[PDB]
């Protein structure tokens, strides 16, 4: 039980990196961080109601292997995971994505689970907070990966002429469809430190221009001088900055710390 | 010029050098390149619809379209080549057309991208929707790009949030979108300007989450082995209208749309008329809703 | 009455410079053109009804010389020459500036007028065509002429809500304040040919980066490379071009060429 | 450190090296600091604008706002650094607060342009007054600013258009917005970011058209007559209260917000509060058309 950092090797006791959300305490590096725990880390005590659950996929045009690469690594339905509840007795939706799941690829299930969210959120008039991790659309799925953007952020759109905050949180790493869907149309769009964030990978990204690609390029802390981040929080106080933030664009009095 | 296997129909073109009667073989030139067509695969399509001498946006704004006036730039940064809009009218009719724009030549194709657009072009490409939706006008879009620019300046400019911007904006756009793959619908940078609520695609032309290449050289380990990758996922026309996904599939001349644009216009300029009227029957308040609709049923779930 | 080309030198017959709309024929160099002359060569025959003319200037201030600076050379109130009127029987609101007056100076009476413009096109309902030539604002009236900015851009903004096109003709030059206020916030931003258009004048914005300015810069195909422009029409063409336009967006029948 | 005519107050520092009574000598500073101010000229005023020691944005963000989370960037270029947002509360209230952002020392001055932004910077003013409105929140905005970063990537980045577009979207801003000029109210690249509901004007501070040595070095055809633009213009506080041009002029402590700026935030913070209160009695509607309405008096036609 005691696992090894990253990029940095300092040996660490699993219990440590709890009370420390997957965060190397060291180098204070982010870490992969459970699609239903993060969720939890965010949430109050017991509030957690699952949505979407009543939700799995299926193959509807027999790809390669497909059925079989679609579980047991993840106990899992789909790449994202809804969660009603609250924070700091706020009534707040919330959605994270398993980067375990072949990559937190987004198709079907994924897009369905966030309208969800978006739904919930919507008759109960409530905030609505997104953890973001993939790596692109479900080949496996082809256009209906596609048509996912295109739902998403249509749905997206209804909770904000509502007037409902919605908060897009970015993590290492969210690259092409959800990337460039509604995992950037946030009212706010957070970055945890040092992600990997953009539309196209560096890989693909580079054999193009055919040389070095920039420093930092796609890191949370390139993309907020570019602009299109609003800010970088860390982990940890990444709850109370949620329902701080959260708390004053709905009005209501500030969390108790 | 000529594709691959269309070759014993470039041969058969030499009928021009050409009793004297028999100037009429060329019934056989129509069949052959009539069972030629008739059984091509997936991957043979996407040929075509790449196809060097396929009509792009321009030529049908001119083959179309008459009084067409291009609108440039995005108001903050450049005005992107691989985005071709505009304001003309369509029997009287004024419209708001934006497309990509590839070029026949190369030197074209590079002042364009490669009609690949830059988060600039996006911006502009709204900027244009929104200037219809002002103005009581129709949008009509026509999609045929190997996607969005994949870039250092594109991704330091906001490409993600050019493009998710723009699914957004247009779901809500207040009057009737019609959106043509013309071409190649190449991932979300096609996607970025076809949220429309007639959603058409020309006999050979494409439209995926991915190239095949990629697709393929990544669950392959192989490049060339794309067109497996093709008709895997299935974006070829019919593969698609089989699950709701495309409105309807307008028809190309015979043996491919670069055969005879004049034609093609017709039938495409015809479907447009359809639906872009079929339309108008609709409340906005309804359109939309209609719209939010159809988007929410997109998928299994 | 054998004028000279300012940049060309071919001389010219001034009853030559009429049917080609004070341009350069050998050079299709545009040349000043007259306010009230210019909403003449647009509006058709006869129509041309002047509004705002009840408005006339005052020096509130006791500015250095202000009051003698302040009519014999333009026998006009202010720079700019609101003119009711129609567009090949389009009913159809103008303006233009008078760059004699002073450099098209922007202050109080400009910015008076220029709201008649957008009152009269707003009861009326129709569209508003403004063509602009200046040099910044009136220093004489000081932050009265600022104020023009946030004021006509203001209005600007009932203007469109309401739906009515309104089409902003960059004319050389177009500089600092009315550049940056409604001289930029056309439905359609139009240019004539070889303009000069930006919001610091090159001079001060050389004497700042301390080198050479970039070639072309500030000038009508600079800036529709950079897209701040629309497109870029030449005057003769200009009259039915608006009209062209204008009656797509009114969705009334194309003129009669 | 002090500025120029303050001299004898800042020889009469010398107390702090101070029977033993008399260190209440300064009873005397408090008096000379209180004549040397009684008779400024106009031109002398501007320079305690421009005070070298003047509280800037983030000074009374912190003085006077809690719990305050800076927003960045535009979305689409960068994050202009002469630009500060973000979301705090004012006694509890949410807030939107917006101003411009020189910076101490050399160096601050240099990474934020000495406050002058970008087109890219009042793009990023705009999204955020616009995330105001949308989360029914007020928009408090502090102008001080020599005016609007004049370059070529600015002209390039549409400097004009940036600036024209906040002028407009301002007025139609749904929610009250209180501005306050607490430094060198400049050019239009301070009005870029002062259309608002209040408009106050620190006691000090100033407001043109044009900065004094510019229009000095055009009507003058010398620079250094600048002092004798300033006092013809009228870019003092009073000079312009006397028409209708500004709401309310607050005042700074003895000789200068920079000889205390914990009392400064108090008269300030009091004063915002006041108007974003006797605001709040309105309807959006009626607040729109009163700010509307209160457009189109300024000036005298
Ligand atoms: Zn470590
Ligand atoms: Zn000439």
């Amino acid at each position: 039980v005691w696992t090894k950092c990253d990029s940095c090797g300092q040996v660490l006791y699993r219990a440590e990196l709890e009370r420390n959300l997957e965060v190397c305490p060291k180098c204070d590096h982010h870490m992969r961080m459970t699609a239903r725990n993060r969720l939890h880390s965010l949430l109050d005590e017991g509030s957690l109601v699952e949505l979407g659950s009543e939700l799995e996929p299926k193959d509807v045009l027999k790809f390669r292997d497909s059925k079989k690469y679609k579980q047991k690594e993840t106990g899992e339905k789909d790449a994202l995971v809804v969660m009603k509840g609250t924070l700091y007795g706020m009534p707040v939706v919330a959605a994270a994505f398993e980067f375990a799941f072949m990559g937190g690829s987004m198709g079907s299930v994924v897009g369905a689970r966030f309208v969800r969210a978006v739904e919930q959120a919507l008759e109960d008039n409530c905030p609505l907070i997104c953890f973001s991790a993939s790596g692109g659309a479900r080949m496996q799925e082809a256009l209906m990966s596609l048509m996912q953007m295109a739902k998403t952020s249509a749905a997206l759109a209804k909770m904000q002429e509502r007037g409902l905050p919605y908060i897009s949180v970015l993590t290492d790493p969210t690259m092409g469809g959800v990337s460039a869907s509604f995992a950037m149309l946030g009212d706010l769009n957070i970055a945890e430190p040092k992600a990997l964030i953009g539309f196209a990978g560096p890989r693909v990204i580079e054999q193009t221009v055919r040389e070095k690609l920039p420093p930092g390029f796609q890191r949370s802390e390139f993309l907020i001088e570019k602009g299109a981040i609003d800010m970088i929080v860390r982990r940890p106080e990444m709850r109370l900055k949620l329902a701080s933030i959260l708390a004053k664009l709905m009005n209501l009095p500030a969390p108790n710390p | 010029n000529f594709l691959d296997f269309e070759q014993p129909i470039a041969e058969l073109e030499a009928k021009i050098d050409s009793d004297e009667e028999v100037h009429r073989l060329r019934e056989k030139s129509v069949e052959l390149t009539r069972k030629i067509f008739a059984d091509l695969g997936a991957w043979q399509i996407a040929q075509l619809a790449r196809h060097p001498q396929r009509p792009y946006t321009l030529d049908y704004v001119r083959l179309a379209f008459d009084e067409f006036d291009e609108l440039a730039g995005d108001r903050a940064y450049a005005d992107d080549k691989a985005i071709v809009g505009g304001i003309a009218r369509l029997d009287g009719r004024p419209v708001m057309i934006i497309g990509h724009q590839k070029g026949r030549e190369t030197k074209e194709k590079i002042r364009r991208n490669f009609g690949m657009p830059a988060p600039e072009g996006y911006r502009k490409a709204l900027r244009l929707m929104q200037m219809a939706e002002r103005f009581k006008m129709p949008i009509i879009t026509f999609i045929d790009t190997p996607g969005a620019y994949p870039g250092v300046g594109a991704e330091e400019r906001g490409q993600s949030e050019a493009i998710a911007r723009n699914l957004r904006e247009m779901s809500r756009l207040g009057v009737p979108v019609v959106c043509t793959v013309i071409g190649e619908g190449g991932s979300g940078g096609a996607l970025a300007i076809g949220v429309g609520d007639k959603v058409n695609m020309l006999q050979y032309s494409t439209y995926s989450v991915i190239s095949p290449e990629g697709c393929a050289s990544i669950l392959w380990k192989s490049a060339d082995k794309a067109p497996l990758a093709a008709e895997a996922m299935g974006i070829i026309r019919p593969r698609l209208k089989e699950l709701k996904l495309i409105d309807s599939i307008i028809p190309e001349p015979l043996g491919g749309a670069h055969r005879n644009p004049e034609a093609m216009a017709a039938s495409l300029k015809a479907q447009l008329l359809a639906d872009l009227a079929d339309l108008d029957v609709l409340s906005t308040e309804d359109l939309k809703n209609r719209r939010y609709q159809r988007l929410m049923s997109y998928g299994y779930a």
